[PDB]
RNA sequence: CCGAUAAGG
RNA sequence: GCAUCUUUAGCUCAGUUGGUAGAGCAAAUGACUCUUAAUCAUUGGGUCGGGGGUUCGAGCCCCUCAAGAUGCACCA
RNA sequence: GGUUCCAUGGUGUAGUGGAUAACAUAUCUCCCUGUCACGGAGGGGUUGCGGGUUCGAUUCCCGUUGGAACCGCCA
RNA sequence: CCGCCCGUCAAACUAGUUAAGUCGUAACAAGG
RNA sequence: UUUGGUGCCCAUGUCGCUGUGGAAACACCUGGUUCCAUUUCGAACCCAGCAGUUAAGCACAGUGGAGCCGAAUGUAGCUGUUUCAGUGAGAAUAGGAAAGCACCAAGC
RNA sequence: CGGUCGCCUCCUAAAAGGUAACGGAGGCGUACAAAGGUACCUUCAGUACGGUUGGAAAUCGUAUGUAGAGUGUAAUGGUGUAAGGGUGCUUGACUGUGAGACAUACAGGUCGAACAGGUGAGAAAUCAGGUCAUAGUGAUCCGGUGGUCCAGUAUGGAAUGGCCAUCGCUCAACGGAUAAAAGCUACUCCGGGGAUAACAGGCUGAUACUGCCCAAGAGUUCAUAUCGACGGCAGUGUUUGGCACCUCGAUGUCGACUCAUCUCAUCCUCGAGCUGAAGCAGGUUCGAAGGGUUCGGCUGUUCGCCGAUUAAAGAGAUACGUGAGUUGGGUUCAAACCGUCGUGAGACAGGUUGGUCCCUAUCUAUUGUGCCCGUAGGAAGAUUGAAGAGUGUUGCUUCUAGUA
RNA sequence: AGCGAAAUUCCUAGUCGGGUAAAUUCCGUCCCGCUUGAAUGGUGUAACCAUCUCUUGACUGUCUCGGCUAUAGACUCGGUG
RNA sequence: GGACUGUUUAACUAAAACACAACUCUAUGCCAAACCGUAAGGUGAUGUAUAUGGGGUGACACCUGCCCAGUGCUGGAAGGU
RNA sequence: AGGGGUGAAAUUCCAAUCGAAAUCCGUGAUAGCUGGUUCUCGUCGAAAUAGCUUUAAGGCUAGCGUGAGAUCACAAAUAAGUGGAGGUAAAGCUACUGAAUGUAUGAUGGCGCCACCUAGGCGUACUGAAUACAAUUAAACUCUGAAUGCCAUUUAUUUUAUUCUCGCAGUCAGACAGUGGGGGAUAAGCUUCAUUGUCAAGAGGGGAAGAGCCCAGAUCAUUAAAUAAGGUCCCCAAAAUAUACUAAGUGGAAAAGGAUGUGAAAGUGCUAAAACAGCAAGGAUGUUGGCUUAGAAGCAGCCAUCGUUUAAAGAGUGCGUAACAGCUCACUUGUCGAGUGUUUUUGCGCCGAAGAUGUAACGGGGCUAAGUAUAUUACCGAAUUUAUGGAUAAGAUUUAUAUC
């Protein structure tokens, strides 16, 4: 005897968006490359770093990326692109 | 039968009883206590049996505290049912007892009755119990 | 249209 | 078998989900009438089936018995 | 064991696409009659429990009871 | 005639018998 | 060095309590006739002037009250190999703490 | 059969990203000419006090309060001078593009510096290629609409196409077979599968059965003579179950008959402890598997109820033992009818009548009986007995003694 | 209307009576007939059936319970195989 | 249970199944309806509604109740498509 | 006369065949499904994964293999150091959201008793807001918070490829073991994921026997040597010393629970001013207190749980008596002259422990060591390594066809 079985009601899931950090600290970067994909600003933008229509951080100039912790109780993260600054 | 009045989620993942003792490790309300030596899942039915045992073997002025509480529920699929078609329905509530958690404590009656009372409470529970006293 | 009227005296 | 329910004044049943019980009939009492019926008021009448346990407190919650009834096997 | 429907006054049933609940019987008061039935006038009485959404739930959503209607097969 | 009276249903005893049960009003007046 | 302005910082920078201060400046303040303004109010914003003013704000000294920060030891978890060597939290505690770093204008 | 089929959010997801299950919770197939863009101004909800209507809670004033407020929405993340609220002017909810990246099998998706044209806000710097962000969507083919600096089948047109923009699919089974499509087969057939079920085996032991631990109580009083709650720990594989490892180039599946064998958790017989054991007859526990453990009525039955006996009418295992030993009553072929379902062919662990059970034994196992050879010269007799096999049940009457 | 636990009844081995020492089958009756029922006909019906079902007399090896005898095999010898 | 005598699955089902005499409904006016073929031709029938074809029930006796909403069949004025 | 015939109807019969004859032809129908596919050697050598699929036993692309070419460093690996992202393990709940324990102050109601018909008041068997103290719980809680892992860079070393292009594939059924989880019941040799390994496609040695466990990676020959896991009484190659423990064949399978088994340790009480046990004596009075109970009065429930004498004595220690009573003990003293009593932490053992063919829960014989723990020096043990020789591939010196 099988006795019959009930039915499940929740078996739905969405595609996983590949968010997170893309360029790590110290890595050289050119303008227009993505540094951080997020839903809502988890990492604030600094100098030479822009914002998009999806809160995506992209570079604005050549240089080395660099994360600096700031904000109350050092709970806010900020990214920047320190220009090559070779300066001979 | 101790039972939470409401829960946000009917069917939670079971909580492991393997490990040392997180909280409820030292007698802090009474001065004699029933410590556990083997982590296990014990349900509200065993608590009520043990609590009723303590109360029947207590006196007219003894006072007791129950530390553990059956927060987590557990489910059980109905009999003769093949695997699939979702999780079963919640059946009984169990308190998670780890190795070293003081379950029951007693005070305000002589030592022999308290030792005897904790013994009858621990014979009602699956865990391997042990008597401990409160630090001065 | 128009039905009924408790028991023994 | 098993799981489930029921046992509540003389009878048929609500009790409420813990501060210890009423409803409708039956009985009686009056009132009422020549007297009754009927009516009307009023009214006494309980081991909450028996024990154990919880609780400060059990008709009320949990067990074991006693008597019946239910739903699941007189092996698909 | 699973699935669909229902729970509205004292009894039988409608409605409401959120802002509002009626019909009949029954009940009460008064005409009516020697009296009563029938008759006439007027009066009155309503969303199973919970929990969310909304400014607002009988209505919308998810659970919990009770009553039904369907199925539970092939070896 | 606010008289009389019939037949189902319900209860008991042995179709009958039963003080005050229920649904009608068939017959006795031109009984409508 | 002190006052005033401002950037960096984002409580060991706060909230509060007790006192002192103004020379220059900062401020309240004096009026709405001008530019400008109120979803209505010269309250605010904006004007043109410093009569009064140290309540405020502001600036200094004290205040361990609230808030914040938090050592060492030990412990829980981890990595290996052991059934012991590193890694080392959270909580708790002694305790610190009445901000700090630069630039500019004035008497110094 | 029921449920689901595309996209978005959280957890499982093990602190990069990714990661499944008929795992646990929810939503979407939009909304806004302002909820867009810009300039300026401005900052919670709640609570405390004080005040007509006015009430616990409408609005006002002051203070407190560090987000529990708002951010159209399901969640997550973000954001309290912000991305929240108000006002003025506007339409960048632009045209042609696009270096470089994210993520990806492809198709598609996401971010974007910067350039040219012409605008909006603003004194200017600057910002504006839709919204705080992630769901709000469908390929190709076919045909229709608007524009057009292209073609126009000898030439001029036209018809008909081309390019760009746009319209028609809960094509939702949502990478979409065709513009267009439901059922029965027990009258069946073919190719395969132990990739996958029904019988049995295997693993598990939820459930089932047996046992034990604590002692509340019941028991003329007394937990433990006999029971034993509320609880807990085991054993067996012994019911109902779970998995799908062996078998679909076939492992014959219920019951009955014949023959039985094994285990002990012992029904009788045998021995003993305790007793709420006077005697007789009992109750419970311990030891013990040598033997025995009946015949019938109804049902295919196992089971079960009933009748009469017995010392007793035990519980199980052995492919729920046993069809190359028997039977075929039952299940389950084709035939036929009843009830019910279906419009129907047909279907029902609903009911009933009828209905093909093959094999000469090669190996091994076993029951009997022989030949050869060995036992060291040969033969004829009589023995011991290592290792074994067979049987083992029990009742009634009398006496003891109507004695204890 | 008729019939009704039926070739139909799940619960159900329905209640009661009869048949037996004892009766899930049989006969009569009762009726909440889940889901009987009137030309896919309803209810009775003398005769008939290699039809189904139940009780019974005689009868018998069906059985308690097995035993004996005779043939053809099986078994031994010769031939085919 | 079938009224009966009969017929049936050659080679697993002989029956309650089929048939049967009987009842009823329906179509058919003769170049009849129905049927074989593509048609000729033919069966019906060298028959004529007391006749033929098809559907259902199945001796004999007593009965056959209500519903024309849906479907099927027949007829119908006009009207709409 | 066959998408036809016949059928008193069963899917009947139509040449031993009928859900639609037999035979030939289209035809070598089609089959994502079974089965089979034939000589040798050498080099290298997978996958059982993702997405889509009327797709799930199939197919395409990506991932993994192989052949050729390019890239020398900026490419890719192995170690050390540094920087960064994160929110898991843990921990915490006065840092939120839920759940939640006790104490104290207590809104609130229930419950009363009054007054008053509406404004209310005094206590609440009790419910319980908020606050303080102490303590808790969480995958979808976080004021915090690692390690590992991930990305990038620096240094050292190594390889021309794990990078790019082209040709040819196979693979889309996986299994088990350790670790972190989901479903299941903290069941499954269960199912679904992440990661480390083995098998698949891998022999050898250990595990008695075993695909997945441990040691490792087989070119061929050698009757050479050293070793890994594992082991050294015999089967079966190889051991001895020394120190303790076990008495159970424990070893050589098990839980809750129970026990004067034994060894070690750390404390505490008395003792030759006499210890403990036993023996010999006493072991009391009011009184038999009093309610209470038929009665209790040393031993029913009570009112409690008395006091003196005295060495000691209890409203008694039980038995027991209707109850007293009575026997008798807790307590004190004496013969007595060497050990006793208790607490805690540990090592090895006992019981709990019943299944079905035959010892059958060490592999067997056997073992009080041939069992357990420790220390020292040895040995055995693989197809591992070394040594001798034969064969062969690719790289170098170099061209004898020589050495690495
Ligand atoms: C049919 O119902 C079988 N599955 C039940 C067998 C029960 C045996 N105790
Ligand atoms: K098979
Ligand atoms: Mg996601
Ligand atoms: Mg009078
Ligand atoms: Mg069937
Ligand atoms: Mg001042
Ligand atoms: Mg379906
Ligand atoms: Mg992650
Ligand atoms: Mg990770
Ligand atoms: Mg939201
Ligand atoms: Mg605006
Ligand atoms: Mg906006
Ligand atoms: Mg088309
Ligand atoms: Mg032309
Ligand atoms: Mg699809
Ligand atoms: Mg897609
Ligand atoms: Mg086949
Ligand atoms: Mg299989
Ligand atoms: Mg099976
Ligand atoms: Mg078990
Ligand atoms: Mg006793
Ligand atoms: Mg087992
Ligand atoms: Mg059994
Ligand atoms: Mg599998
Ligand atoms: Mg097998
Ligand atoms: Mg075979
Ligand atoms: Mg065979
Ligand atoms: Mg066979
Ligand atoms: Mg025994
Ligand atoms: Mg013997
Ligand atoms: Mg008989
Ligand atoms: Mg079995
Ligand atoms: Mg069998
Ligand atoms: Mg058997
Ligand atoms: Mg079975
Ligand atoms: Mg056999
Ligand atoms: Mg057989
Ligand atoms: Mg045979
Ligand atoms: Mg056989
Ligand atoms: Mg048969
Ligand atoms: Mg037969
Ligand atoms: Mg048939
Ligand atoms: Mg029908
Ligand atoms: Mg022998
Ligand atoms: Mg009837
Ligand atoms: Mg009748
Ligand atoms: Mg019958
Ligand atoms: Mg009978
Ligand atoms: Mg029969
Ligand atoms: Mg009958
Ligand atoms: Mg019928
Ligand atoms: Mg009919
Ligand atoms: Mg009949
Ligand atoms: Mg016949
Ligand atoms: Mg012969
Ligand atoms: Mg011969
Ligand atoms: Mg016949
Ligand atoms: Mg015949
Ligand atoms: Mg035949
Ligand atoms: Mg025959
Ligand atoms: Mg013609
Ligand atoms: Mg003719
Ligand atoms: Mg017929
Ligand atoms: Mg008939
Ligand atoms: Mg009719
Ligand atoms: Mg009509
Ligand atoms: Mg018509
Ligand atoms: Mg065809
Ligand atoms: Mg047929
Ligand atoms: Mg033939
Ligand atoms: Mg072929
Ligand atoms: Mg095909
Ligand atoms: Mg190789
Ligand atoms: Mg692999
Ligand atoms: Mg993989
Ligand atoms: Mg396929
Ligand atoms: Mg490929
Ligand atoms: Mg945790
Ligand atoms: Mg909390
Ligand atoms: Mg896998
Ligand atoms: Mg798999
Ligand atoms: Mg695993
Ligand atoms: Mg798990
Ligand atoms: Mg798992
Ligand atoms: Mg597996
Ligand atoms: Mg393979
Ligand atoms: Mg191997
Ligand atoms: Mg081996
Ligand atoms: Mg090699
Ligand atoms: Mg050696
Ligand atoms: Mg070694
Ligand atoms: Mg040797
Ligand atoms: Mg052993
Ligand atoms: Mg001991
Ligand atoms: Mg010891
Ligand atoms: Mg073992
Ligand atoms: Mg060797
Ligand atoms: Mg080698």
């Amino acid at each position: 005897s099988k006795k019959g079985v009930g039915s499940t009601k929740n078996g739905r899931d969405s595609h996983a968006k590949r968010l997170g950090a893309k360029k790590a600290d110290g890595q050289m970067i050119r303008t227009g490359q993505i540094i951080y994909r997020q839903r809502g600003t988890r990492v604030y933008p600094g100098v030479n770093v822009g914002l998009g229509s999806d809160d995506t951080l992209f570079a604005l100039s050549d240089g080395l990326v660099k994360y600096q912790k700031f904000g109350p109780k050092q709970g806010k993260t900020r990214v920047s692109v320190v220009k090559h600054k070779l300066d001979a | 039968m101790l039972q939470p009045k409401r829960t946000k989620y009917r069917k939670p993942h079971n909580v492991s009883y393997e490990g040392k003792a997180k909280g409820n490790s030292y007698v802090a309300f009474g001065e004699y206590g029933l410590v556990a030596t083997k982590g296990n899942w014990i349900d509200a039915r065993a608590i009520e049996s043990a609590r009723i045992a303590i109360s029947k073997c207590l006196g007219k002025t003894g006072k007791m505290w129950i530390r553990i509480f059956p927060h987590m529920s557990k489910t059980k699929k109905p009999l003769e049912v093949r695997m699939g078609s979702g999780k079963g329905n919640p059946e009984f509530w169990v308190a998670v007892v780890k190795q070293g958690t003081v379950m029951f404590e007693v005070a305000n009656i002589p030592e022999s009755q308290m030792i005897k009372a904790l013994t009858r409470a621990g014979h009602k529970l699956p865990v391997t119990w042990k008597i401990l006293k409160r630090e001065e």
